[PDB]
């Protein structure tokens, strides 16, 4: 059905892309209409020979809806760009900066915030912008610290942290240590349990902020003297202490 | 052919010629689908055998259309466009026979397509008589059979190698070559003799 | 009557440019241009277009499934695959070849036009590997069927197999859009075509005396004089002559008597422009009227019209002598008198008009059109850098 529909649409589509990006001021039905068009065309993965015709220059729409009513359109563009189409060109689009900006602003926002959680699972596939992206992800997780969808958001966050370089990861781990020691809330507890595994991954290869990591390990041991999700966080806190051993070897 | 009495004529034979042409083209399409996988599936078997029955029935019509040697029907259908489907069925025959022979379970559908070849040449032999000496029909017969003449190699190899198969498998060094005199012959020794 | 392998034809549109039938045909350049472009035949009487940079050869004709089987084998092309000569049915997929170059018609990935987005452009690549050089044929007439024979003179639709886009007449350009465009097929030279040693229309060849008909050499006039010369000037390049009739269709038929002859000289690219007010001269393409330069040949000196086929194998090369009669004047090519023996068109001629005729070879033309392709490129280069 993908093949049949795509051939009939190459027969009659009926520049559309550039002037499509106009009437935000102005009528919403044509905007959502071309959003529906790109969402339909994003529903198809020889077939490669017409994937060329799928491939037959939409990054203008991608970038124009990457940051600018709204939340259907950027979601449709995310679906299209994900299905049709490295990692540094992929992270060039940093889209989620305005989302992580307006995350903590407590209902179209309430639509978009739990909408673009599943969007952020799609970038799961060494300069400063990665550190700012990790900071914005920690900020949106602090806006999460819905909730069941925030669990998938946190799993994507742990996967993006385990994807990596490690210096920007340590710059984000500074924020993780400065945040998680206060709540030691359960979302940040599992986030620190994941960051302990990230430090366990970077321990042997990575062995100023190591003194802060040792102080955070001692503070986590002291907060473990206060006695669930905190039980699993304390079980992974043994990996945090071992990573402190092998690594040194709302505002 | 004509319906002289009615106002608008209808030449029903040319219509069913076109119908056979479309049937043939889609049989060729079925061939191109199974042309790569070559281990024919039972659903394709059960569908395609039924299609062979369809083709057999319409060749039976085309026989009994011109089985009485009425010359206007000869002049119509000989002029008619069916001759592409002739060549196409012959292609289908030659290129099916190989993998139909090479496979054990496909002997049923081989019997089907074999039978269709039989009805094919029945229809051709029926329309292939009305000749004073040569005939423009005879011209066109010979010409498009020569136009066919690549796959003819395959079907004649097929026939002779299943024919003097039967002939030579009673000959000098086979019938006694088995110890029982029964045909429990080993296949490498069979190849050798 | 129909089309098979090696039936070399043209692809021509009839555009309605300002409500006039602009019968423009597709010009395949090659050898300096990978693209394609158009070539009008409306003023064919007075601006005679070239044929040789416009034609294509029906190389192959197969179904979709057979082509995808050829694609499944990722040479020998399955021994033909097909015929024979594989008489054309609609819905076959075909290969086309610019016969002068040896290129093949492909769709581009580029955007070398307006663009006017994702609808590609027209290329001429080297090798038929991959999907870019295969062309579905569809009837542009619901009255006619797919699966029946491709008639002479069918305005039809050609769509790619790689890009699967409609071969469209852009603006004046050609592109792989999603919108249709009619395309006429005229049997130029077909098929087979016809037997050797025979005079075939649309052919580059020499012009022998029994000694040739020479042009002055390099650094001359714009070479406009016409002379005889003996010796190995046949081996020299500038002794080459390409014939054209006024026929567009069946232009690559045989050469029979008394028919029009638009003598395009090869190495100039010019025309043998008889200005019988003065003498036999040489002028450009936009000059060349019929009654300016179109000739007819008689077997004798003393002195048909149309056949829609190859015609008879009329004139051979060896034991053959033609005699040049202009239509508007009836003159006959003799000479006048370091062989710079000036040839003239004269009302009578001597006994010294007994021309023998020799053909050329493929690589000779493959050098020859390349020569002035290079020349007209670097004249642009010279003038731009002089600017």
């Amino acid at each position: 059905n993908a093949n049949v529909v795509v051939r009939l649409l190459i027969r009659r589509p009926e520049g559309l892309l550039a002037a499509m990006e106009e009437a935000i001021k102005i009528g919403n039905a044509i905007m959502t209409f071309y959003a529906a068009l790109i969402d339909l065309l994003g529903r198809c993965a020889e077939a490669i020979r017409i994937r060329s015709i799928l491939r037959s220059g939409d990054l203008v729409g991608v970038i124009s809806i990457a940051f600018q009513f709204c939340p259907d359109h950027k979601a449709a563009m995310v679906l299209f760009l994900d299905r049709v189409y490295v990692q540094d060109f992929l992270l060039h689009l940093l889209g989620f900066l305005p989302d992580l900006r307006a995350a903590a602003s407590l209902t179209d926002m309430a639509l978009a915030l739990n909408r673009y959680l599943c969007t952020a699972v799609l970038p799961l596939l060494p300069l400063f912008a990665g550190t700012e992206h990790h900071a914005s992800l920690i900020d949106s997780l602090l806006h999460t610290v819905k909730g069941c969808s925030l669990t998938k958001a946190q799993r994507d966050s742990i996967e993006v942290c385990l994807l990596s370089r490690p210096s920007m990861m340590q710059h984000l781990l500074r924020r993780l240590v400065f945040d998680v020691p206060l709540l030691n809330k359960m979302p940040l507890k599992l986030l620190t349990n994941h960051y302990e595994r990230c430090w366990k991954y970077y321990c042997l290869p990575g062995g100023a902020s190591e003194e802060e990591l040792h102080l955070s390990r001692k503070l986590f041991w002291g907060i473990f003297d206060a006695l669930y999700e905190q039980e699993l966080f304390k079980l992974a806190l043994p990996c945090l202490s071992a990573v402190a051993g092998a690594l040194p070897p709302n505002f | 052919r004509t319906q002289t009495g009615n106002n608008t004529t209808v030449n029903i034979i040319i219509s069913t010629v076109d119908y056979l042409l479309r049937v043939q083209e889609s049989i060729s399409d079925f061939y191109w689908y199974y042309s790569g996988k070559d281990v024919i599936d039972e659903q394709g078997q059960r569908n395609f055998s039924k299609a062979i029955q369809v083709a057999k029935q319409v060749f039976n019509t085309l026989t009994e259309y011109i089985q009485g040697p009425c010359t206007g029907n000869q002049q119509s259908l000989a002029h008619s466009r069916l001759w592409d489907a002739v060549v196409g069925f012959l292609h289908v025959f030659a290129h099916m026979q190989m993998k139909l022979s090479q496979d054990s379970s496909q002997i049923e559908l081989l019997k089907e397509l074999m039978d269709l070849q039989k009805d094919m040449v029945v229809m051709l032999l029926s329309m292939l008589e009305g000749n004073v000496v040569n005939g423009t029909i005879g011209k066109q017969m010979v010409d498009m059979l020569v136009e066919s003449s690549n796959n003819v190699e395959m079907i004649l190899k097929f026939f002779d190698m299943f024919l003097k198969l039967k002939d030579l498998t009673s000959s000098d060094t086979f019938k006694e070559y088995d110890p029982d005199g029964k045909g429990v012959i080993s296949k490498r020794d069979f190849h050798k003799a | 009557q129909f089309l098979r392998t090696d039936d070399e034809v043209v692809l021509q549109c009839t555009a309605t440019i300002h409500k006039e039938q602009q019968k423009l045909c597709l010009a395949a350049e090659g050898f300096g241009n990978r693209l394609c472009f158009l070539e009008s035949t409306s003023n064919s009487k007075n601006v005679p277009p070239d044929l040789s940079i416009c034609t294509f050869v029906l190389e192959q004709s197969l179904s979709v499934r057979a082509l995808q089987e050829m694609l499944a084998n990722t040479f020998m092309m399955k021994t033909a695959q097909g015929g024979g000569h594989r008489t054309l049915l609609y819905g076959h997929a075909i290969l086309l070849r610019h016969s002068y170059s040896g290129m093949y018609l492909c769709c581009l990935s580029t955007s070398r036009s307006s663009t006017d987005k994702l609808a590609f452009d027209v290329g001429l690549q080297e090798d038929t590997t991959g999907e870019a050089c295969w062309w579905t044929i569809h009837p542009a007439s619901k009255q006619r069927s797919e699966g029946e024979k491709v008639r002479v003179g069918d305005d039809l639709i050609l769509v790619s197999v790689s890009s699967e886009r409609y071969l469209h007449l852009s603006y004046l350009h050609v592109d792989a859009a999603f919108q249709q465009t009619l395309w006429s097929v005229a049997p130029i030279s077909s098929g087979s075509e016809a037997a050797q040693g025979y005079l075939i229309g649309g052919d580059v060849l020499r012009l022998l005396h029994g000694e040739c008909l020479t042009v002055p050499s390099g650094e001359h006039e714009q070479r406009r004089t016409v002379h005889y010369e003996g010796g190995a000037v046949s081996v020299h390049a500038r002794s080459l002559w390409r014939l054209e009739t006024l026929r567009v269709a069946w232009s690559g038929s045989h050469i029979r008597w008394g028919q029009p002859f638009r003598l395009r000289h090869v190495t100039t690219g010019k025309y043998l422009s008889l200005m019988e007010d003065k003498s036999l001269l040489l002028m450009d393409k936009e000059k060349a009227d019929v009654k300016s330069t179109a000739f007819t040949f008689r077997s004798s000196k003393e002195k048909r019209k149309e056949v829609d086929g190859m015609g008879t194998s009329e004139i051979k090369y060896g034991d053959s002598v033609c005699f040049i009669q202009h239509i508007g004047t009836g003159l006959w090519l003799t000479y006048q008198s370091s062989i710079q023996r000036k040839a003239i068109m004269h009302h009578e001629g001597h006994m010294d008009d007994g021309l023998n005729l020799s053909r050329s070879q493929h690589e000779e033309s493959r050098t020859a059109r390349v020569i002035r392709s290079t020349v007209f490129l670097f004249n642009r280069f010279i003038r731009g850098l002089d600017a």
